[PDB]
């Protein structure tokens, strides 16, 4: 199958690293300190690179000029992570939160998807059509929320409306780590308040009695909140080292992480494919056809 | 053969300042989330703010508010004004959001310009700033142009000192390179940041702990208003998670001691003594330009 | 005989109580008072004169003690010598009116200022203005016997430097200070004179009032005896206006300065 | 916990020994009243009149000494002025001591014109601090010129009436003259600087400052030279041919309640009246 996922947030969330942790590979290097390696050969048997990073959209350490804004930046990087063979290509948004105004940043995003929109459309509505033309459509999208502990923001509404328009987008706790038990919880509450109050399509995980009652339990552990290393231990458990205690992955209480991936890249797949490819993408085109 | 006084008058001096009463004041600049409130229910060990102002319009409105208090110690009184930033980098269009904040020092500054321009001038309300703490998001990536160009716009109005906040948040390697990377931005930008007074001493240690302060900027910063055991019989204020106890008061995990005894406790003096004398005196003399 | 003692000083420097002790007995209270409400009404320095009768050595002494109250006690002492003078030249001018007046009397009361005790105050430096000038003028109108108040106030060093200092003062200024050498005068005379001279200005400590020790002033540092040789020079001077000049004095009163007023007065009288 | 915001006197504390001191002294008297011998003996300096800084006489002379006296590291700046001439005058107007006053609103006068400067660059401080006038030992009143001096100079300086050389005057006359000047000066309203009792301190240390308010005008001695006494001890004092007084004996002489309100105690207090009192008043009239 040919999966798409976007990763929008305030830069300083960890959405690299997720990516890495995710792959189970360093394909996604981290700002200021890369150049050694940004598109390299898979370290996971599973994980390919069938094209390196690339920008798919751009509106515009070097201390000298540190106070210029970045401004938007979207790379599309693809990979393929092995019928059961998923050509993956995630989207990823960097100088977001990085300047004064944020607008450029919400318009390029949304246009992007937009644009990818258009291309099926205009895929769909050829004489002579490529029956297997690769979609560029973003079939999810996780939105990082920077751990304040208050709520959300602005930019973090406006652009998660932007992003629900043309996807199904997940609010995802960034760096839990930073908040106790107590703490994480009055901020997931606040995050869901937050969208209730100013009505964010927030992707809702709302046949069969177990099936449901999974859907109950994710949608009641949403945001999703989340501990992310890129970095692992000698045995090669990826985790978190600190002064007072070392911090691993893949424990359950520290991060709900791979309940998560199961969801993206196991149940709820199909789902999210399908609601962006034959909801949005459909409205999208009979709103088009009215115009 | 009798003694002149001249070794007492500076216990006299130490006589009147501690009967006479202290003011400090300090402006903590940052976005939603820094861990300032509590910073500064910390520093002085008692709740001088609260709860956060929330569930209102999310474009926030960058305005500046004081709370002022009245804490005795050792039979010494300070009036502590520890102003705010609301709504400051909590808005997706952030430009023109140090303008409130640097505005407000320089209306302080003009205010005791024009209590000194007073005919019989009495006692002075003094609220210039004597030190404005710049938080910074635990990013571990660099400093943002809003944060860059605030920073610099209120370098030149009062004392800044720059902290990361939550840094419990980074890991040691990257919260040191955080800090790395700030000193080398804020060296190539020229932004000023305040610096304990060691000189080129008597004290050799006093200028050494100064040496030992201006080598842990910007300071790493860990708040909290709840104690734990240590598991050896001592409570130590500190932040508990299942993992592992980030402690407060132990250096070794973070600079709060240190921002401490630049603030309050070694170099509070300093400060206030430079914001007097360097900063206003040039408001001053451009505003009578 | 009358005798005519006068005291000029200011307030403080110890002249009452002085002829209150060379006389043995409360002859001049203090003209100055403790208020600042008692000086002079005049606004210039005064005379108070005061006839007391003593006869103690069988030898009756009929004392006129005068005083200057007001001297160097306002702000504006630029004439405050004046009136001293003028008293001087008037009781002199008295005696020679009886003198030349018809059919006159046997006893012209002899009212004419006999002796001066001029105080200098102990403050080590040179003569002020008003001293300088009161002296200038009283030298040559009266015979002026310099003493220093409160010599307690100068250790013995001290007094001596300022002594020296003020005998050389008035060599500058050509002051006459009694006593006065003649030719007249014996061998013995002379070498007394010489010796009295050295002692002048002289350094009196007074006190009427008499301490128990084992007549002077107690203090909690200090005891000083006014009768006591090595300590004050009170009784050389006592000695000296008393017994040794008193004649001498009296006599040259109304020899030198009376005789020369006369002079001067009648040869005036005579051009105009 | 204790946050150490109690600490900031103790930085102040150590700013002022850092930084040293400084203090403006006027002395005001007749020329041989002993304004020379007080002075060295308060600051334990023979040669505290040996810096002399930068048709006949009908004025008072102004002569201004300035030197550093430092004890146990601390250091302080002394400028005292000398009347040279008082008294010496036979007229005494208000023009012949009026040089005085003119010297002291001249120190007022380049302080507020520093202070009123567009650059307003480190300034230092020449304001007279304190005002001892010498009150000679006459046992009687206290005289016209002292009272007319004394009250043109109480609000510009603070005034610290002394009698001097108070050796010569017995103990009970020593009190009546002491009692009759106080009595002179309040009835002219002079008014004289009461040593300040800070709160949360020693009752004894109140209980001085009462007494050394209660003790003016002081009966001060001055003889930095040394002296034998009786008891066979080397002390400061004066020997005379009938007995020995001690400047550092408080049974003889106010000289050390003078010290401690005029440099061990109250030295500080009387530069923060004269900078914050007299001065802002002198600031009023020339606004
Ligand atoms: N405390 C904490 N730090 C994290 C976590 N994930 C990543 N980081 C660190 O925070 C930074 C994240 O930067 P990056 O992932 O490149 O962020 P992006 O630019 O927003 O995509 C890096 O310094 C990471 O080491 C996490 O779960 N917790
Ligand atoms: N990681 C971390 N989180 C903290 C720390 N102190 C407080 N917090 C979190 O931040 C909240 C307090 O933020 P607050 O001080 O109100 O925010 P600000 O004043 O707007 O920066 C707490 O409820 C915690 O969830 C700290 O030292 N480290
Ligand atoms: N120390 C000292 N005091 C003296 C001396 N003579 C007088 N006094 C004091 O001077 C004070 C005033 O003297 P007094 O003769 O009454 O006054 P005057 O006539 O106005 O000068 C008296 O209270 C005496 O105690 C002296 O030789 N030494
Ligand atoms: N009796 C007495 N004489 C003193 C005292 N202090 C100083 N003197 C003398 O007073 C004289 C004048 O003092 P000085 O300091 O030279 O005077 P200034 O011209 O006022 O500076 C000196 O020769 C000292 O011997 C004192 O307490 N008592």
């Amino acid at each position: 199958i040919t999966y798409t996922m976007l990763l929008c947030g305030p830069a300083g969330t960890g959405k690299t690293a997720f990516a890495n942790n995710l792959l189970e590979t360093k394909i996604f290097p981290h700002k200021y300190q890369y150049g050694k390696s940004n598109a390299s050969i898979s370290s996971n048997p599973e994980v390919k690179v069938i094209a390196p990073t690339k920008v798919v959209s751009f509106n515009s350490f070097d201390p000298m000029r540190a106070n210029l804004e970045p401004g938007i930046t979207i790379t599309s990087t693809s990979l393929e992570l092995g019928d059961d063979t998923v050509f993956f290509n995630l989207i990823m948004t960097h100088g977001i939160g990085e300047n004064l105004d944020d607008s450029l940043c919400s318009e390029e995003v949304m246009s992007y998807l937009e644009q990818q929109f258009d291309i099926v459309l205009a895929e769909e509505t050829r004489i002579k059509r490529n029956p297997r033309f690769e979609d560029t459509r973003v079939h999810v999208a996780l939105y990082f929320i920077e751990p304040t502990g208050h709520g959300l923001r602005e930019v973090d509404v406006e652009l998660m409306k932007s992003i629900s328009k043309y996807t199904n987008v997940l609010p995802i706790i960034t760096r839990a780590d930073s908040f106790t038990k107590e703490e994480l919880t009055q901020f997931r509450k606040n995050i869901m308040f937050d969208v209730e109050r100013y009505n964010v399509p927030i992707y809702k995980f709302e046949d069969d009695l177990e099936s449901m009652e999974e859907n109950q339990a994710l949608a009641s552990l949403q945001p999703f909140a989340i501990i992310t290393s890129d970095t692992r231990d000698s045995e090669g458990r990826y985790v978190r080292e600190y002064p007072w205690g070392i911090i691993s992955i893949d424990d359950d209480k520290i991060s709900d992480l791979k309940v998560l991936k199961n969801v993206l890249f196991g149940s709820h797949l199909q789902e999210f494919k399908d609601t962006t490819q034959n909801l949005l993408y459909e409205n999208y085109r009979s709103e088009k056809l009215s115009s | 053969p009798p003694p002149v006084g001249i070794s007492n008058l500076p216990n006299q001096r130490y006589k009147i300042v501690n009967e006479e009463g202290g003011t400090f004041t300090v402006m903590l600049c940052g976005e939603s989330g820094l861990g300032k409130t509590t910073f500064i229910n910390t520093l002085f060990q008692t709740v001088l703010k609260r709860d956060g102002h929330r569930q209102e319009p999310i474009r926030k409105t960058v305005e500046i508010d004081i709370t002022r208090a009245l804490l005795e110690e050792k039979h010494f009184e300070l009036r502590v004004n520890v102003i705010d930033t609301p709504g400051f980098g909590d808005n997706v269009n952030n430009n023109k959001a140090w303008q409130p904040l640097v505005d407000f020092i320089d209306d302080q500054h003009d205010s005791y310009m024009r209590q000194e321009q007073q005919p019989y001038r009495t006692k002075k309300f003094d609220l210039r700033v004597h030190a404005v703490l710049y938080f910074i998001r635990p990013t571990g990536h660099g400093l943002k142009p809003i944060d860059i160009e605030t920073m610099k716009r209120l370098s030149t109005r009062a004392n800044l000192i720059p902290v990361i906040a939550k840094a419990d948040t980074l890991t040691a390697q990257e919260l040191q390179q955080f800090k790395s990377r700030i000193r080398q931005v804020i060296e190539a930008q020229e932004i000023r940041i305040f610096t304990p007074p060691l000189d080129a001493n008597p004290d050799s240690a006093a200028v050494e702990h100064a040496r030992q302060l201006i080598e842990a900027m910007p300071f790493a910063i860990v708040g909290s208003e709840k104690k734990f055991d240590n598991g050896q019989g001592t409570q130590v204020v500190a932040r508990k998670y299942p993992w592992g106890l980030v402690e407060i008061e132990n250096d070794s995990h973070c600079d709060f001691r240190k921002l401490r005894a630049l603030l309050l406790r070694t170099y509070l003096l300093d400060l206030i003594s430079t914001t007097q004398e360097m900063h206003y005196e040039t408001y001053r003399r451009l505003r009578l330009e | 005989f009358q005798f005519n003692i006068m005291v000029v000083g200011q307030s403080g420097l110890g002249k009452s109580t002085l002829i209150n002790t060379l006389f043995a007995s409360h002859l001049i209270d203090s003209a100055t008072g403790d208020d600042i409400s008692a000086l002079p009404v005049t606004k210039t320095t005064e005379m108070k004169i005061s006839t007391h009768t003593l006869v103690e050595d069988r030898v009756r002494l009929n004392i006129n003690v005068i005083d200057t109250p007001g001297f160097g006690d306002f702000i504006d002492n630029s004439k405050a010598w004046e009136p001293i003078v003028k008293y001087i030249k008037e009781q002199h001018s008295q005696y020679l009116r009886k003198e030349l007046t018809a059919q006159r009397e046997r006893f012209i009361t002899d009212t004419r200022v006999h002796a001066i005790l001029y105080f200098l105050q102990p403050n080590g430096k040179e003569l002020s203005r008003l001293d300088v000038e009161a002296l200038k003028r009283l030298t040559e109108i009266a015979n002026v016997i310099p003493v220093i108040g409160k010599s307690d106030t100068l250790t013995l060093d001290e007094r001596t430097e300022f002594r020296e200092l003020i005998q050389n003062e008035f060599e500058k200024y050509n002051f006459k200070i009694y006593p006065y050498d003649s030719e007249e005068l014996t061998d013995e005379e002379l070498e007394l004179n010489r010796s009295v001279r050295s002692i002048i200005p002289f350094a009196v400590v007074g006190s009427e009032n008499e301490i128990e020790i084992n007549r002077g002033r107690k203090t909690r540092w200090s005891a000083i005896n006014v009768e006591d040789i090595n300590q004050c020079d009170f009784v050389y001077l006592r000695e000296f206006l008393i017994r040794t000049h008193l004649q001498d004095l009296i006599e040259t009163t109304s020899y030198i300065h009376y005789e020369g007023f006369r002079a001067r007065q009648l040869i005036a009288l005579k051009e105009n | 916990g204790y946050v150490g915001f109690a600490n900031l006197p103790k930085q102040w504390h150590r700013r002022s020994i850092k930084n040293g001191f400084s203090f403006n002294l006027l002395c005001v008297g007749p020329d041989g009243i002993g304004k020379t011998t007080l002075m060295k003996t308060l600051f334990n300096n023979d040669d505290i009149e040996a810096n002399l800084v930068k048709e006949q006489r009908h004025k008072v002379k102004i002569k201004s000494y300035e030197s550093v006296i430092e004890e146990n590291g601390v250091k302080l700046n002394l400028n005292v002025i000398d009347t040279e001439g008082f008294g010496d005058f036979l007229n005494n107007d208000q023009k012949s001591w009026d040089p005085i006053i003119k010297e002291i609103d001249s120190r007022f006068d380049q302080y507020l014109d520093a202070e009123n400067k567009i650059n307003r660059h480190s300034i230092n401080d020449k304001r007279i601090h304190a005002c001892l006038y010498f009150i000679e030992p006459t046992g009687h009143y206290l005289k016209p010129l002292d009272l007319k001096f004394m009250q043109s100079v109480y609000e510009k300086c603070n005034l610290i009436p002394v009698i001097a050389k108070s050796d010569i005057l017995t103990d009970e006359e020593i009190l009546s003259f002491k009692k009759t000047i106080m009595n002179q000066l309040i009835q002219s309203n002079i008014e004289l600087f009461k040593p300040p009792i800070y709160s949360n301190d020693d009752a004894e240390n109140s209980h001085l400052s009462e007494r050394l308010f209660s003790s003016l005008p002081y009966a001060v001695i001055g003889s930095n030279d040394i002296v034998e006494n009786y008891s066979g001890n080397q002390v400061r004092g004066r020997s005379y041919p009938w007995g020995v007084i001690e400047v550092d004996n408080d049974n003889h002489s106010d000289f050390n309640l003078l010290k401690n309100l005029l440099i061990k105690q109250f030295m500080e207090e009387l530069k923060e009246r004269t900078s914050k009192i007299l001065y802002e008043n002198y600031r009023s009239s020339k606004l």
